[PDB]
């Protein structure tokens, strides 16, 4: 036919080559160091998890018998409510303020893609002409909606405020940042403000409000650096959810200029403005007050999971030492 | 019945005819895209991948790019079309190669050029001397007495010696002359054209009397006109209706077991695919129902009843789930194929060094069916032996020659140089003249033959109807008894370069019941010399009492046939002057049809050769191929049935088997004869013949069991399943005397009965159909045709390279194969039933668990290269650990390594890996990971985290699942996840992965997942090793 082939390692199938058996002195062993590692850190952070002070109210309202059911149907539109609680050990460091929203599908297909991200970006071109993804929420009457979709549509509108219920029993206003709150990325890149002018009004020229939404987006905050695409709040809520029941972060409680904690133990008010209804799906608002912990936050299903992977681990490496032993 | 007019194109013009051009090919120029009926029928999967296609154009219900499936379609699709276009062209140049063949035709009264196209029946042709047959004539005259043609039938079966073919005994006298062949207007009226190649019945209508006709005045078409100037014939079976044609199989497309084990396991996909779309759509007709409707936030215009979303997310979610059945898979395969069809085209242990020629994949889908193999059907001539019979050793006189004791063949100038003979005081011997039955020996070989000479540019080649004949002839004229030439009443040979001319007086005949030929040859100086030739038993029954070395020949034979040579015996005697005289006037008046002729020729023929004087015995090698008996031997602790099927005849078919130790002593053979009685018994009612372990069964016999109503029919699958159950029940099989069809008929019965793969080799036209029909095809190289090469899956040069085609290559292409079937289903099924668990937390609404870009390159860049490589480099023992132990080829043999068991378990694996891919991390945000400013649990990071732990679990498994550590293994392996981890990370999802709870979720993640399966890999292995796991350890 033709010449002889060239004599080469890949060609002629014997390239070097290194054939590794499942040994008992190569299995074992990594069955035991997973078990001696996983259970330091399945106790590492199971104790982290539990030292995280935490309050979370359910201020929703929907069962009886609570002095939040009233804003279940507000004849009058601004409807208020006050829950009062006991923080029994003090807050130390920073604390978070999120909300929780239970039985509200923010992964919906339908809700996912209903937003128009070049438009976020800030580009003129969309500015004007929503796309289809957002297309129930195009457009209001005759010009289109800014922040278009089902997603900007049903921002949490809900305010909460904390008061110190002192011995006095007058309520002393807690400090509650609203900057930071959303990841760097986001407020400087994803987002961004139409381009052009120096006021937000005339950059927003001829695009309706959301429907749902109370007043237009132009002022969403008193400081130009978060009112317009880039507000905080906005853009938290843009940032949906993995899962029907989440929280969001809302304002922060930075560390008190004295050594004294942040939030000493005593009684609490939580004063909200009922804005957002929820109990048509049977969903749940809540309010949760937490703490900073140098590994993170709190998540005892982690440490318990390692707890169980490692000692199972531990426990198989047994268990194939002696079927390897009957075996050998 | 067929009705042929010689010289009259327009005699039954008034369909039934065929026209001599032959149509072996395909496609035409535009029936070629209807490709596209077989590509997808036959395999759903395409029609799947179709339905998918045409499923993601409509923008209405819609989740994916359909350019992600356009593109790998046409891949999968014109890779396969492209390689049967490549087939079919080359079918088309060999068809117009045949067809433009030249021939000399009967135009008005003249013979004219003329190519093979334009033969029809009717017509007279002129074929000149080793000229091609272009159809299935009638031989009416020829350029030498008597009408007399030989002719060679090396594509009817393999063998390359002459054929003996007469003419009518009315048509030689008359139609000699070019004149009267114009003129001629026979008329016939003979059998339909048919396969039978032995058999022809019919009748020659001409001067108003009718000449009956047999198979020995037709010339078939796949034959050759040697030693004979010219022959003439008229047309009867053109084109297609010739006996060669009707010999051979359609080309039908061959796919592999393990492609009929994907369909069916694909079928089940489906199934499950509708299932999972149809209950995930029933739950969102129910979810909108309640929670759907009642969510305001949810509201899109566009009121749908909840019935209609539940519709219309059913084709969302077969969108989402097509992965299910990914077209990667079928992409990647022909990649798999393509690599390891290449290594057996540059293995150099298959390749052949002094012709040349290495080992060649033409067929590049069938791989891994070479580990697969039950059965082999091997040609006997050409690829078991050389076509080389030469002569080893001799008993002259008492004393036993070619000893290798103690050439050049110089003295005589005749000598060719072929002989190999070692033994020197042979050739002192026959120089010094010191023994008389020395010369008497070699003049013998080189007088009582039928072989003819060729004396074409000085050479004095020979040609002769026997090959054993042939060899002892250029064994004498190697030893100086050069047979130089012969016409009718002399014969010439030369004695050490001496003419002597020699007049034949009587040439007795050969016959197969008669074993034996004599020569009378009349001496110059007068004296009568009745040199015998013949068999070993049928030569001692007519010998003289005076025979001393009588004793001493017999155990010469026995010494002959334990070396499994071919042996005859040689005899002269010393007739009288007026005995033959008296037996001259005696023989002549035998030779006259009388009666019969038979009983006379053979009473007056039994009296010619009493008391003779023996001279001793040859010792003819019939040589087999280099590592021939290793190979059966190999292949047969492989549990590989190896079956022959020649067109040879029995005896030298039986002597090939012992040779090959197909058959050995312990054998018992069991003939036609015997085998009737069996099945005939069974019928009036596992086989005796399971202890007899031997078959020697002809061509003649296999048409009387095959036997080629409705009970008619119910007794041809009966008596058809019978054989196939006793032949199967035997060590060896050797099929003798069969044509082409009925060697593609024994592996179809094989095929159809026992349901077995089955591997055919062989060389030359004869196998063609054979080579067709098996499963796997293999054509030896040599034949300047080369026409079981070109039909062949794959094409070798010595039969030892099937040691590592099936041991070697074909083992680890099962193990490579099923491997990457394993893991490539598994690697897709976790990746895309996240999807399906995520639909119980998203309203089951088809929202997918990864970021689009991750789902489009998962089967491109991340999961891709790792089971390629391990399905090209992956080898659980070397090949020398591959043939040393060919116990290891019974792992494919039985369908271990790929089944519904193995293909569940790896549905449950892929299963259970998707279950822990997404509850792990939906327990992990299900609380509220790292919340911070930087980390609100969202879905990103969701759909990050899964799919981090997705590449590194596969990738991991694929690690684990490999064996064969070579460095582009670890470089694909660690490189697809490095790969991965660089394209999220600036060259969102790099946000999530520097959390701590973010990368501790993905180590806990693919521990668990992993982990577990290290345990049942290592428990498995301890508890219940496999064979190769033994060889491995104990390397
Ligand atoms: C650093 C180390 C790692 C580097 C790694 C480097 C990168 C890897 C390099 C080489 C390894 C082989 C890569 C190709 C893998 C198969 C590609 C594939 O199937 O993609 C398909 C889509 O992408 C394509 O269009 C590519 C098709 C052409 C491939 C060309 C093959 C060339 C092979 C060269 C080998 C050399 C090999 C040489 C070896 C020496 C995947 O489709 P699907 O199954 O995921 O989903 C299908 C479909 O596709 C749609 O998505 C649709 O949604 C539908 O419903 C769904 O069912
Ligand atoms: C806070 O957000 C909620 C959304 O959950 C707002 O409720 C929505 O308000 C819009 C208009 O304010 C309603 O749209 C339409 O209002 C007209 C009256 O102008 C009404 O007649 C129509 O039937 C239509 O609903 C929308 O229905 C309503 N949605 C719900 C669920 O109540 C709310 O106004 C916001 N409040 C603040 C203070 O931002
Ligand atoms: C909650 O506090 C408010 C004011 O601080 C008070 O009017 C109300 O009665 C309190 N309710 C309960 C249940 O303590
Ligand atoms: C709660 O907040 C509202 C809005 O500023 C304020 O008017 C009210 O006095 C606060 N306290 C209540 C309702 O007890
Ligand atoms: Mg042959």
């Amino acid at each position: 036919k033709t010449r002889r082939p060239d004599n080469t390692a890949f060609k002629q199938q014997r390239l070097p080559a290194w054939q590794p058996i499942l040994t008992a002195g190569t299995v074992l062993p990594i069955f035991f160091i997973i078990g001696l590692i996983f259970i330091p850190i399945g106790i590492g952070i199971f104790v982290t998890s539990n030292n995280i002070r935490e309050i979370e109210i359910d201020y929703t309202g929907t069962e009886p018998s609570s002095p939040c059911n009233k804003c279940l149907s507000p004849d009058v539109t601004p409807c208020f409510c006050t829950i009062n609680f006991t923080l029994e050990k003090s807050f130390e460091g920073n604390v978070f303020m999120y909300y929780g929203l239970s039985n509200f599908y923010q992964n919906h297909r339908r809700y996912v893609k209903s937003r128009d991200d070049s438009q976020l970006n800030g580009d003129s071109s969309a500015l004007l002409n929503p796309s289809k993804e957002c297309e129930p929420y195009r457009r209001n009457e005759d010009k289109p909606i800014a922040p278009c979709g089902a997603i900007a549509n049903s921002m949490f509108n809900d305010t909460l405020e904390l008061f110190l219920i002192g011995n006095d029993s007058y309520p002393i206003p807690i400090a509650l940042k609203k900057k930071g709150i959303a990841w760097w990325t986001d407020k400087n890149v994803k987002f961004r403000n139409p381009p052009g002018g120096d006021n937000l009004e005339e950059r927003f020229k001829g695009t309706t409000k959301p429907v749902n939404w109370l007043k237009p987006v132009y002022m969403l905050d008193s400081d130009p650096d978060n009112n317009g695409f880039i507000n905080e709040d906005f853009i938290v809520w843009m940032r949906t959810a993995a899962l029907p029941t989440f929280r969001k972060l809302y304002r922060l409680i930075e560390r008190k200029s004295d050594l004294h904690p942040t939030l000493p133990a005593g009684r609490y008010s939580l004063n909200v403005t009922y804005n957002y209804p929820v109990h048509y799906f049977d969903g749940r608002k809540r309010m949760i007050l937490s703490t900073i912990s140098w590994m993170g936050g709190k998540n005892p299903f982690l440490g318990i999971a390692y707890i169980a992977v490692g000692s199972i681990s531990f426990l198989l490496g047994v268990v194939l030492l002696v079927i390897n032993h009957k075996y050998r | 019945t067929w009705q042929v007019k010689a010289n009259d194109r327009k005699y039954h013009e008034q369909s039934k005819y065929a026209n001599n051009a032959i149509k072996t090919y395909k496609y035409n120029a535009f029936t070629f895209i209807p490709m596209n009926l077989f590509e997808q029928f036959k395999r759903a999967a395409n029609l799947y991948f179709l339905a998918l296609l045409i499923l993601q154009a409509v923008p209405q219900i819609s989740t994916l790019a359909w350019y992600t499936t356009l593109v790998p379609l046409l891949v999968v699709l014109g890779v396969t079309a492209i390689k049967d276009l490549v087939d079919d062209v080359a079918r088309h140049k060999m068809d117009k190669e045949i067809n433009n063949r030249t021939c000399e035709v009967i135009k008005d009264g003249r013979f004219k050029v003329a190519k093979w196209k334009e033969i029809q029946v009717g017509d007279v042709i002129r074929l000149k001397k080793n000229d091609f047959v272009p159809a299935d004539i009638l031989l009416l005259s020829s350029s030498e007495p008597n009408s007399l043609c030989y002719v060679e039938t090396a594509e009817l079966d393999g063998e390359t010696n002459l054929k003996f073919k007469m003419s009518l005994e009315i048509t030689d006298q008359y139609l000699q002359r070019e004149d009267t062949l114009a003129t001629f207007d026979g008329f016939i009226e003979c059998e339909e054209p048919n396969n039978r190649l032995d058999k022809f019945t019919g009748t020659l209508f001409w001067r108003n009397t009718s000449f009956p006709l047999d198979a020995d005045k037709i010339l078939l078409r796949g034959c050759v006109i040697r030693n004979t100037d010219f022959c003439h014939g008229l047309v009867i079976f053109a084109g297609a209706d010739t006996k060669i044609m009707k010999n051979s199989g359609k080309t039908r497309f061959k796919r592999t077991k393990i492609d009929y084990l994907m369909n069916y396991m694909v079928y089940t996909i489906f199934v499950v695919l509708i299932l999972l779309s149809a209950g995930l759509a029933i739950g969102h007709a129910y979810w909108e129902a309640q929670v759907g409707n009642s969510s305001w936030y949810l509201y899109d215009g566009e009121d749908d009843t909840p019935s209609y979303r539940g519709f219309l997310i059913f084709w969302g979610y077969i969108i989402v789930l097509n992965t299910m059945v990914p077209i990667s898979l079928y992409v990647s395969v022909e990649v798999i194929r393509l690599g390891q069809s290449h290594f057996i085209n540059w293995d150099l242990q298959m390749y052949y060094a002094e012709k040349d020629t290495p080992a060649k994949a033409r067929t590049t889908t069938l791989n891994e069916q070479l580990g697969q193999i039950h059965y082999i059907f091997s040609d006997k001539t050409g690829t078991l032996t050389q076509n080389i019979m030469t002569f080893k050793k001799c008993c002259i006189n008492g004393q036993i020659y070619g000893d290798h004791r103690d050439v050049d063949f110089s003295w005589n100038t005749y000598a060719d140089g072929k002989l190999a003979f070692y033994d020197h005081y042979l050739i002192e011997q026959i120089q010094s003249g010191k023994e008389p039955e020395v010369r008497q020996f070699f003049f013998l070989l080189a007088v009582c033959h039928t072989v003819m000479v060729d004396r074409t540019d000085g050479q004095l080649n020979y040609q002769a109807a026997s090959p054993d004949e042939g060899a002892l002839v250029n064994a004498a004229r190697n030893f100086g008894f050069a047979f130089l030439a012969r016409t009718q009443n002399t014969i010439t040979i030369s004695e050490l370069g001496t003419e002597r001319t020699y007049n034949v007086l009587a040439i007795l005949d050969f016959n197969s019941d008669r074993k034996r030929m004599s020569i009378i040859v009349r001496t110059p100086e007068g004296n009568i010399k009745l040199y015998c030739k013949g068999a070993d038993t049928v030569i001692y029954e007519r010998l003289h009492r005076m025979n001393p070395t009588k004793q001493e020949t017999q155990d010469a034979l026995d010494i002959f046939a334990n070396e499994t040579l071919r042996t005859l015996c040689l005899c002269y005697k010393e007739i009288e002057e007026k005995e033959f005289t008296e037996w001259n006037k005696k023989f002549m008046a035998a030779s006259v049809a009388s009666t019969n002729r038979d009983e006379a020729l053979d009473k007056v023929y039994e009296e010619i050769e009493k008391d003779l004087i023996l001279l001793g015995a040859t010792a003819i090698e019939d040589k087999l191929q280099d590592g021939v008996p290793e190979t059966i031997s190999k292949l047969a602790k492989a549990d590989i049935k190896i079956w022959v099927l020649t067109g040879d005849k029995k005896e030298t078919a039986e002597n090939i088997g012992f040779a090959c130790e197909l058959l050995t002593e312990d054998t018992t053979i069991c003939y036609g004869e015997d085998i009737n009685s069996l099945l005939h018994a069974r019928m009036e009612n596992f086989f005796p013949p399971g202890g007899n372990r031997a078959l020697i069964i002809t061509g003649s016999w296999l048409n009387e069991i095959l036997l080629e109503k409705r009970r008619l029919e119910a007794k041809k699958e009966q008596r058809q399943k019978n054989f196939v159950d006793l032949a199967c029940e035997c060590s060896a099989v050797i099929c003798c005397r069969v044509t082409p069809k009925q060697k593609a008929m024994v592996v179809d019965l094989v095929k159809r009965y026992k349901k077995a793969i089955t591997l055919a080799i062989g060389d030359g036209a004869n196998d063609v159909n054979m080579i067709k029909t098996a499963h796997i095809g293999v054509g030896i190289s040599g034949q300047e045709g080369m026409q079981a090469v070109m039909s062949s899956d794959y094409s070798f040069a010595q039969f030892r390279y099937l040691q590592r085609l099936l041991l070697v290559h074909g083992r680890w292409s099962y193990i490579r194969m099923c491997k990457f079937l394993r893991y490539f289903f598994y690697k897709n099924f976790a990746f895309t039933l996240v999807h399906f668990w995520y639909s119980f937390f998203n309203g089951y609404s088809a929202q997918t668990a990864y970021e689009d870009w991750f789902i489009t390159l998962y089967n491109v860049l991340y999961t891709s290269l790792p089971v390629l490589l391990m399905g090209l480099l992956d080898q659980d023992v070397s090949d020398k650990l591959s043939l040393r132990f060919p116990g290891l080829y019974i792992v494919g043999q039985r369908d271990l390594l790929f089944n519904y068991k193995r293909f569940f378990v790896s549905l449950l694996h892929g299963v259970l890996t998707s279950m822990i891919l997404f509850f792990i991390p939906l327990g992990a945000y299900l609380q509220t990971v790292g919340q911070d400013g930087e980390a609100p649990s969202d879905y990103q990071s969701f759909a990050v985290t899964i799919a981090s732990a997705l590449v590194i679990t596969v990738n991991f498994q694929i690690g684990l699942d490999t064996s064969y550590w070579t460095f582009v293994n670890a470089f694909s392996i660690f490189g697809s996840i490095a790969l991965y981890f660089g394209i999220m990370f600036d060259f969102t999802a790099s946000n999530a992965l520097r959390q701590p709870y973010i990368w501790l979720t993905i180590i806990l993640t693919v521990a668990v997942c992993l982990l577990p399966v290290v345990a049942i890999r290592f428990l498995s292995m301890t508890i219940w090793p496999s064979e190769s796991d033994k060889i491995q350890k104990h390397r």
